[PDB]
Protein backbone atom coordinates (compact mmCIF):
# COMPACT_ATOMS: atom_id res chain seq x y z
CA UNK A 1 0.00 0.00 0.00
CA UNK A 2 2.62 2.47 0.93
CA UNK A 3 5.10 1.32 -0.94
CA UNK A 4 5.08 2.63 -4.68
CA UNK A 5 2.85 5.27 -4.01
CA UNK A 6 2.33 8.85 -1.98
CA UNK A 7 4.11 7.69 0.68
CA UNK A 8 7.15 6.47 -1.45
CA UNK A 9 6.52 9.66 -3.53
CA UNK A 10 7.58 11.11 0.50
CA UNK A 11 10.80 9.51 0.02
CA UNK A 12 11.24 10.81 -3.29
CA UNK A 13 10.80 14.06 -1.67
CA UNK A 14 10.01 17.76 -3.14
CA UNK A 15 8.95 15.82 -6.69
CA UNK A 16 5.01 16.82 -6.32
CA UNK A 17 3.78 19.85 -4.83
CA UNK A 18 6.56 21.96 -3.58
CA UNK A 19 7.31 25.75 -4.51
CA UNK A 20 10.24 27.58 -5.20
CA UNK A 21 9.31 31.24 -3.92
CA UNK A 22 9.36 30.15 0.06
CA UNK A 23 12.93 28.12 -0.85
CA UNK A 24 14.09 30.89 -2.12
CA UNK A 25 12.81 33.32 0.60
CA UNK A 26 14.31 30.41 3.27
CA UNK A 27 17.55 30.56 1.61
CA UNK A 28 17.91 34.34 1.41
CA UNK A 29 16.79 34.45 4.77
CA UNK A 30 19.72 31.90 5.84
CA UNK A 31 22.10 34.34 4.59
CA UNK A 32 20.90 37.23 5.90
CA UNK A 33 21.33 35.58 9.44
CA UNK A 34 24.97 34.85 8.18
CA UNK A 35 25.69 37.90 7.24
CA UNK A 36 23.72 40.78 8.82
CA UNK A 37 25.40 41.07 11.90
CA UNK A 38 28.85 41.48 10.26
CA UNK A 39 27.90 44.18 7.76
CA UNK A 40 28.64 47.20 8.44
CA UNK A 41 26.35 49.85 10.13
CA UNK A 42 27.81 52.94 7.75
CA UNK B 1 41.50 72.03 10.40
CA UNK B 2 41.26 75.38 12.51
CA UNK B 3 43.34 74.28 15.11
CA UNK B 4 46.64 72.25 13.36
CA UNK B 5 46.22 73.46 9.39
CA UNK B 6 49.10 72.49 7.49
CA UNK B 7 49.40 76.59 6.63
CA UNK B 8 49.10 77.35 10.91
CA UNK B 9 52.15 75.00 11.03
CA UNK B 10 54.21 75.55 9.38
CA UNK B 11 54.02 79.82 9.28
CA UNK B 12 52.74 80.27 12.52
CA UNK B 13 54.97 77.93 14.02
CA UNK B 14 57.97 78.77 12.32
CA UNK B 15 57.33 82.69 13.31
CA UNK B 16 57.00 81.38 16.66
CA UNK B 17 59.96 79.79 16.53
CA UNK B 18 61.95 82.15 15.00
CA UNK B 19 60.81 84.82 17.75
CA UNK B 20 61.58 82.09 20.50
CA UNK B 21 65.50 81.99 18.98
CA UNK B 22 65.82 85.63 18.86
CA UNK B 23 64.72 85.99 21.82
CA UNK B 24 67.75 83.56 23.25
CA UNK B 25 65.41 80.42 23.90
CA UNK B 26 67.33 78.02 22.55
CA UNK B 27 70.72 79.35 24.41
CA UNK B 28 69.12 79.19 27.64
CA UNK B 29 65.82 77.76 28.74
CA UNK B 30 64.43 81.25 30.62
CA UNK B 31 62.56 82.62 27.68
CA UNK B 32 59.17 81.04 27.53
CA UNK B 33 57.68 80.51 24.10
CA UNK B 34 54.59 81.00 22.53
CA UNK B 35 52.89 77.82 20.87
CA UNK B 36 56.33 76.51 19.85
CA UNK B 37 54.43 72.96 19.70
CA UNK B 38 51.49 72.98 17.80
CA UNK B 39 52.63 70.76 14.76
CA UNK B 40 53.32 67.94 17.81
CA UNK B 41 49.70 67.92 18.35
CA UNK B 42 48.04 67.52 14.89
CA UNK B 43 44.71 65.99 15.38
CA UNK B 44 44.24 66.06 19.11
CA UNK B 45 43.08 69.93 19.76
CA UNK B 46 39.16 69.90 19.46
CA UNK B 47 39.51 66.95 16.74
CA UNK B 48 35.86 65.31 17.59
CA UNK B 49 32.46 65.64 18.40
CA UNK B 50 30.25 63.71 20.67
CA UNK B 51 26.87 63.87 21.12
CA UNK B 52 24.72 61.72 23.41
CA UNK B 53 20.82 61.70 22.26
CA UNK B 54 18.62 62.05 25.44
CA UNK B 55 15.66 61.30 23.37
CA UNK B 56 17.23 58.43 22.30
CA UNK B 57 18.40 57.13 25.65
CA UNK B 58 15.39 57.65 27.55
CA UNK B 59 13.28 55.67 24.76
CA UNK B 60 16.30 52.39 24.84
CA UNK B 61 16.27 52.25 28.59
CA UNK B 62 18.95 50.67 30.65
CA UNK B 63 20.30 47.89 27.81
CA UNK B 64 21.55 50.07 24.64
CA UNK B 65 24.10 50.21 22.33
CA UNK B 66 26.18 52.97 23.37
CA UNK B 67 28.04 54.71 20.45
CA UNK B 68 28.81 54.62 16.96
CA UNK B 69 31.28 56.72 14.81
CA UNK B 70 30.09 58.25 11.89
CA UNK B 71 32.08 60.01 8.72
CA UNK B 72 30.41 62.12 6.56
CA UNK B 73 30.27 62.42 3.54
CA UNK B 74 32.62 65.21 3.16
CA UNK B 75 35.34 64.61 5.36
CA UNK B 76 36.39 67.84 6.18
CA UNK B 77 33.15 69.59 6.75
CA UNK B 78 31.88 68.83 10.05
CA UNK B 79 33.92 72.04 12.01
CA UNK B 80 32.19 74.21 9.03
CA UNK B 81 29.21 72.61 10.16
CA UNK B 82 28.68 70.86 13.32
CA UNK B 83 25.19 70.62 13.98
CA UNK B 84 25.30 69.10 10.63
CA UNK B 85 27.19 66.90 10.89
CA UNK B 86 25.78 65.64 14.19
CA UNK B 87 22.44 65.47 12.73
CA UNK B 88 23.90 63.92 9.89
CA UNK B 89 25.71 60.82 12.02
CA UNK B 90 22.37 60.88 13.59
CA UNK B 91 20.54 59.84 11.09
CA UNK B 92 22.33 56.16 10.60
CA UNK B 93 20.87 54.23 13.88
CA UNK B 94 17.35 54.98 14.27
CA UNK B 95 14.04 53.66 14.95
CA UNK B 96 13.07 52.22 11.51
CA UNK B 97 9.53 50.92 10.06
CA UNK B 98 8.90 49.64 7.03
Amino acid sequence: SSGGGPAVVNNYGDIHTANYDEFYKGQQRREAQQQAPILPVR
Amino acid sequence: PAADAIAKLIIETTGNLLGYFLLGGFSSAGTIAADIIMPFLVGTIAAWLQWKNTGRATELGWVHYWELYQQGAETNSWSLAALAALRGGFLVGRSETV
